[PDB]
């Protein structure tokens, strides 16, 4: 059947519903159509409230009925959002509300467009697509809002599998800056990255705006099989392995790489080069370790 | 029947209740502002606790 | 006529709902004051710990 719902401001709305439907589902339908979450609604029939665990048939609600909707001033959960200016705003949010929703609500309450917003919670940056439940944002939590001026852009970088990451970049950021950001957010050395957009590889010397890359653009990432610098390692059994390294790598890094190659834990790794020990602290540059120089391990 | 008297009573109740709704909304807005300011204070105290904890942690 | 009585019942319900929301906001403020006092006590405890350095 079809029923009508009227507000104190004569906004009549039509709802296609069945008499065997609960009232929380009628509230969910009102949320689908008007965007009013069910916790901020109050439905009244003939002067009586409508309880969520009750059906329309129980209230003798026939066809062409007219319910009355009163909207509340608050919901069950609120968050605080503090600008860099120091102004605190309250938001009526929900555990299912995604970051897109809270950015839209900040726009509603402050006019700040969502493309210029980035939200920080407990040292982490919130990304569009995930909900407050994912980021474990409880009631009365405080999000720090910051603005990406000077051409702030969210770009996505997707590998041949599906592992998509999000990067904050400017049009003037060069492809080398982007590979550096990928190195900082995923660990991939830039000498192993190849970035592609619209089908062509991106040269290290051009900017993002040179390739007409705009907001929400998806760059494809391809991992080389090789880097620029490789070193050889000989196991206690005598097998040789090759590690893709950089001169700025620390002995902890090369020990993690050894753990990836041969599964040996780093505490049982003692590296030797030219009759010397390799302190965990110093880097490969501090040991003059050149490309293709071999190292020996043994405890 | 004296419908004018009941009509005027209903209109007076109508305007009074509208004013009451307006007043209660203003009161809720004031309470919300005070709650926001209290959250500002609470965040300042959280920052102070974080600083003191960082000072204590420096003790080895 | 009858529309007046309808809107008056609606307004009474709305007054009730708004008073409920105000009371909820005030309860939230009371609890936040409790948390603020707990944070003050924690500041005092950490200051007493800091004093125990030198």
């Amino acid at each position: 059947m079809q029923i009508f719902v009227k507000t104190l401001t004569g906004k009549t709305i039509t709802l296609e519903v069945e008499p065997s439907d609960t009232i929380e589902n009628v509230k969910a339908k009102i949320q689908d159509k008007e965007g009013i979450p069910p916790d901020q609604q109050r439905l009244i029939f003939a002067g009586k409230q409508l309880e969520d665990g009750r059906t329309l048939s129980d209230y003798n609600i026939q066809k062409e009925s007219t319910l009355h909707l009163v909207l509340r001033l608050r919901g069950g959960m609120q968050i605080f959002v503090k600008t860099l200016t120091g102004k605190t705003i309250t938001l009526e949010v929900e555990p299912s509300d995604t970051i897109e929703n809270v950015k839209a609500k900040i726009q509603d309450k402050e006019g700040i467009p969502p493309d210029q917003q980035r939200l920080i919670f407990a040292g982490k940056q919130l990304e569009d697509g995930r909900t407050l439940s994912d980021y474990n944002i409880q009631k009365e939590s405080t999000l720090h809002l910051v603005l990406r001026l000077r051409g702030g852009m969210q770009i996505f970088v997707k590998t041949l599998t599906g592992k998509t990451i999000t990067l904050e970049v400017e049009p003037s950021d060069t492809i080398e800056n982007v590979k550096a950001k990928i190195q900082d957010k995923e660990g991939i050395p830039p000498d192993q990255q190849r970035l592609i957009f619209a089908g062509k590889q991106l040269e290290d010397g051009r900017t993002l705006s040179d390739y007409n890359i705009q907001k929400e653009s998806t760059l494809h990432l391809v991992l080389r099989l090789r880097g620029g610098m490789q070193i050889f390692v000989k196991t206690l059994t005598g097998k040789t392995i090759t590690l893709e390294v950089e001169p700025s790598d620390t002995i902890e890094n090369v020990k993690a790489k050894i753990q990836d190659k041969e599964g040996i834990p780093p505490d049982q790794q003692r590296l030797i080069f030219a009759g010397k020990q390799l302190e965990d602290g110093r880097t490969l540059s501090d040991y003059n370790i050149q490309k293709e120089s071999t190292l020996h391990l043994v405890l | 029947a004296g419908a004018l008297l009941r009509k005027q009573e209903l209109v007076t109740q109508n305007e009074l209740l509208k004013q009451q709704v307006k007043i209660f909304e203003e009161d809720f807005q004031r309470e919300r502002s005070d709650r926001e300011r209290m959250n500002e204070e609470k965040e300042e105290l959280k920052k102070q606790v974080e600083k003191l904890q960082a000072q204590v942690t420096l003790s080895n």
